[PDB]
């Protein structure tokens, strides 16, 4: 099955001429932060696409891609294998512009069986295999499942979630000393509109049915959390039934050999500890690693930074967050990992629909903003006010200054006494510098690991206090577009064509030139060497069975395409 | 004085002076007879719209004096600062009660 | 004196002595009109750094003065103790008021 | 009554929406604001889905030149703001307007 080099060989023969190098092309980083390179991009991608790609059109029938007419139809030899032409005499990855070259055909490998295109295997096969794997599994009550309809749908997300969020950047010790301010937040949230909230980030549903779970909330939203818990368990489950146990070679055992979810070379899309990465290192140890941290190769981890020296410039720096009780030290178990990449790469999509996008924050522009409080003096043997009507309560109009932070509350409407707005003093210990991007490549695995193939090599990119933001708005004047975030998206599958109007210096043509193919920086990664590609973004996009069945059939699509895994799954 | 009967009796000047209420109270009492001799040539429409501005600076005055308890109002979009520089700008959503002692 | 107008006028040293809710009213009332012949040639917005830690310092004094009734706060995580080898230990859920009398 | 109202005007719900969207009104009503635009949505959608994308002639895209609804020559009955004719004039620009 991997005997591709006389193939190879025989397509170098013949003499084929084409352009439009944008999607195989994988650059590196220029140190600048990410404002910068993402304008170049900009330019670059809008000025070096001289015809349109081939990889996009997925919508065509089996009948239109068995037609001669079809142009790649003569690279569409083998299942697991994806033939493309390339720039030829570089190296992966190289300068920030592609040098002009001869080009040349290159075979990079398809990983998940859900990467061949929708022509060849379409959308109802994908569901009704995702239906004949979720014959008696856990589902979802229609509650929840509503709940969580209307909270990805809603435009009205106040933006104080999203502030709050990116000062958290998930640790525990911001965690629960925040406790007193986001039980409050969520209560006045729900019984507004009925809707739960903190359903971006990972790192939170599970803190708060930690310590949020023992009847503090209404018996309502804890029992939505425990059911989307369970879902995401129910998940982990099932991959772990549909293979066979007993075996591993030189790397990871029957599991990450047969699934994906399951492996540790694979990274989630978002990273707030730098855990992840210590166990993508110590997991393979045998395909060749590299990791591209903001240029330098090598990632530099340190303990909590203190308040006076946050140094919002650096390079090659990354944060762990402390410690909550000298080398570094993971942070959360092993299976924390699996189950982020469950939730983010199988509930979120499921229910987004490629509408969610992920951004960048500002912390330079984010922290002098959020040290505006203006909580009154309580006189001493005296009691403080709960309701916002009397001039007392931070809330009321005699305490409410243009440019504050109870503004900020006002305009989300919600209710908050003063000790949680003080606690925002004490959450100040801890700092975050900067979101940035990292490249991480490696060798395909041992499973399909032969002669030729290990000079093959698959890229893909991540953030590091990132965000993930779920219905742009663009029509919201009360603040400014670009204020604290701008777009970033590296993914097929969470590219956003709407989210980039937070971007400066976007134009009509840019826009409907990006409506089309998922913008994404070369130094991020290229869709033909990533693990993830266009056909499961098509299916998850255009795919409309139920929310059940789509969460199984994607579960059942991530599997691996690998002669060690078909032992596994013809078994 | 304020007469509608003589169109050029009723000016905006007179207006002013006059309250709130008390012109419409003005206005229902008086007699539909209007003496056709006088008139505005200069399109009597006018001073319909004089009649407006005179009623809008009566009810200027009456804000005018309400402002003694209400509080003053701020711009309700961003992007309105003058040294933005420092921090960033939000609006206000109006739904407050002037009242305040 | 805070002054953002000379951008060597604004500096932590000042920031501490000025309260928490004066800076902000401060801040509204200047003009936009800042002298462009000062300026920090040392990245600005190390004195918006300079500003965001001030803030800080006058968030803290305010914090400290609200402290004369608080209750102390204690570890809200377990093994966290000096002698865990006579008893085990806990955390604590800060779901309380600081309100004592 | 238990009916909504300010329905005659375009911009009236989404002003709705992006100022009483968090809770001023009962859950009720913001609720059927939100199904309308809800609807609307789909059917743009539906518009994108049922053509072929990646091709554009001289005058507007694929969109405009399959499809009315998304065409800019064409103007609304009711027009408040002269953007409107701002983005006929810069749409087209070919046919002798």
């Amino acid at each position: 099955l991997l005997d591709v080099e006389a193939t190879l060989v025989a397509l170098r023969q013949q003499h084929l001429d084409r352009q439009c190098y944008f999607g195989v092309y994988v650059a590196e980083g220029t140190e600048d932060t990410l404002d910068v390179q993402m304008g170049r991009f900009m330019e670059t991608w809008a000025d070096m696409m001289p015809h349109h790609p081939h990889w996009v059109n997925e919508h065509l029938t089996i009948l239109q891609f068995i037609a001669p007419s079809n142009p790649r139809l003569r690279f569409e030899l083998n299942p697991a294998f994806d033939f493309f032409v390339a720039p030829g005499d570089v190296d992966l990855p190289g300068p920030q512009r592609p040098p002009e070259a001869m080009p040349t055909v290159n075979a990079t490998l398809r990983i998940i069986n859900g990467n061949i295109p929708v022509p060849l295997c379409p959308i109802s096969f994908r569901d009704c295999r995702g239906t004949q794997l979720g014959l008696g599994r856990h589902t979802m009550t229609p509650a929840t499942i509503k709940a969580v309809k209307d909270t990805f749908e809603d435009r009205a997300y106040p933006t104080i979630f999203y502030m709050l969020e990116a000062v958290i950047h998930g640790n525990e010790r911001n965690f629960c000393a925040l406790l007193r301010l986001l039980t409050q937040c969520i209560r006045g949230y729900w019984e507004q509109s009925h809707r739960v909230a903190f359903v971006n980030n990972f790192h939170m549903l599970m803190y708060i049915t930690t310590y949020l779970g023992n009847g503090e909330l209404p018996e309502v939203c804890i029992n939505i959390y425990r059911d989307l818990l369970q879902h995401v368990r129910a998940l982990r489950q099932t991959i772990t039934d549909f293979t066979i146990q007993g075996e591993g070679h030189n790397g990871e055992t029957s599991e990450a050999l047969n699934n994906i979810l399951t492996d540790d070379t694979f990274i989630a899309p978002i990273l707030w500890d730098c855990d992840a990465l210590i166990y993508r290192d110590e997991a393979a140890r045998d395909r060749l690693p590299a990791i591209r941290v903001s240029g330098r190769n090598g990632y530099q981890a340190l303990h909590f930074v203190d308040m006076a020296g946050h140094n919002f410039q650096r390079r090659d720096n990354v944060l762990i967050h402390g410690r909550p009780v000298i080398p570094i030290t993971p942070h959360h178990d092993r299976e924390w990992g699996i189950l982020s990449k469950i939730y983010y790469y199988i509930v979120i999509p499921a229910f987004s629909r490629g509408s969610c996008c992920t951004m960048g924050v500002r912390y330079d522009r984010l922290y002098p903003a959020l040290q505006a409080v203006i909580v009154p003096e309580i006189p001493a043997d005296e009691e403080a006010p709960t309701t916002p009507e009397d001039p007392r309560h931070p809330l009321h109009a005699h305490q409410l200054v243009p440019n504050s932070l109870n503004v900020y509350f006002h305009n989300a409407h919600l209710t908050v006494d003063g000790d949680a707005l003080l606690t925002l003093q004490e959450l100040m210990g801890d700092m975050a510098e900067r979101t940035t991007a990292i490249l991480v490549s490696s060798a395909p695995d041992a499973g399909a690991a032969t002669a030729t193939t290990r000079n093959m090599r698959i890229y893909d990119g991540a953030l590091y206090h990132g965000l993930i933001m779920m219905a742009y708005q663009a029509y919201d004047e009360t603040i400014a577009t670009g204020t604290f975030f701008y777009p970033v998206p590296v993914n097929p599958l969470f590219a956003c064509p709407e989210h980039l109007a937070s971007l400066r210096g976007m134009t009509n043509a840019r826009r409907v030139l990006a409506k089309m193919v998922p913008p994404i920086p070369p130094f991020l990664g290229a869709n033909h060497h990533a693990t993830i590609r266009q056909p499961v973004a098509y299916h998850v996009t255009h795919s409309k069975s139920d929310f059940n069945t789509l969460t199984y059939s994607l579960l059942g699509g991530y599997f691996k395409f690998t002669p060690i895994s078909l032992t596994h799954q013809l078994r | 004085s304020r007469v509608v009967f003589d169109p050029s009796n009723p000016t905006t000047f007179s207006v002013e002076a006059i309250a709130a209420y008390t012109p419409v109270a003005l206005i229902r009492l008086l007699n539909a007879s209007g003496p056709l001799q006088p008139g505005h040539r200069v399109d009597i429409a006018d001073a319909r719209s004089i009649y407006t501005v005179g009623a809008a600076a009566s009810a200027a005055r009456a804000r005018a004096n309400h402002n003694a308890n209400t509080i003053r109002r701020t711009a309700m979009f961003a992007e309105t600062d003058p040294m933005t520089w420092l921090r960033p700008t939000v609006g206000l959503k109006r739904t407050f009660n002037p009242r305040i002692i």
